[PDB]
């Protein structure tokens, strides 16, 4: 099962999106990839900051209408479950020298709490966090 | 069915953007 | 009703803590007491980075089985609904030159979502978040 | 009943803390 991170949900938002990333994305059965709440707020943020009003109009509405729908039932809370993991991890990495953001830490907590493998271009912080992990970008 | 097709249609209708 | 933050129920656990917040804490009934998911995160987190193993322990212990019981059903999660007001509370800060951080927003929309008074120390961030707010070091 | 009291308690039986 699959947790898309908020840089590999983005990256076919893109001017010029990496190929690679949209394949992998398409090889996807939908039912087995799950969002967390935290990325769905980052997401929400992104769109609401893009200055050119046009366009923020309509990925609003995309968002909104023709993205979120494909994961009803499957954008997960960083509830009182995941908090406990959330601050095993952090701890666990501090205490042996690794680094861990706290918006990496949430992402990857829920990803453990729901034994699923976060998608990311950034692998760094979930190898810390001792959660599995795929970089689209490689094959 | 096809989640990155899905998502790069839209990234082209509105001229791409840095989510 | 009451969302505490972080900077709150941690003051008690002080040294010397200010006894203005410890009376006014006293006066709170339980009942409408909360805490987010993110606040119990960050408790969980400071209890297992501390230097002192014996204190770590026993505050662990502490934590877990005699003060979260006291917040049996009423530790809010981070969900979808929360994620819609997150975006629009940082999102309108930003385009009106008002600054809260990530964290802050956290709780902010948790406490907008469920028409709870944000209880803490710093109000600068909620202020602008257009939330209720109090803080325990003022009458 | 009294959260403040409980919690004051605790921190002085551990010596207190920085959280
Ligand atoms: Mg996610
Ligand atoms: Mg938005
Ligand atoms: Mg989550
Ligand atoms: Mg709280
Ligand atoms: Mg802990
Ligand atoms: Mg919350």
């Amino acid at each position: 099962m699959i947790l898309l991170d908020t840089n590999v949900i983005s990256e076919p938002l893109r001017p010029q999106p990496n190929e690679r990333v949209v394949a992998w994305l398409d090889s996807l059965i939908l039912e087995d990839v799950y969002l967390s709440a935290i990325t769905v707020a980052e997401l929400r943020l992104g769109v609401a900051l893009l200055l050119n009003g046009k366009k923020k109009n309509v990925l609003h509405e995309r968002l909104e209408q023709s993205i979120l729908p494909l994961f009803a039932g499957r954008i997960l809370p960083f509830d009182e479950p995941v908090a406990a993991i959330y601050a095993q991890i952090r701890s666990y990495a501090k205490t042996h020298g690794k680094e861990i953001a706290a918006a990496d830490g949430y992402i990857a907590a829920t990803a453990k709490q729901h034994s699923l493998t976060v998608a990311t271009r950034d692998t760094g912080s979930f190898f810390a966090a001792d959660v599995a992990v795929f970089n689209p970008w490689h094959l | 069915v096809r989640l990155g097709s899905m998502l790069a249609s839209i990234g082209q209708e509105i001229g791409g953007v840095e989510l």
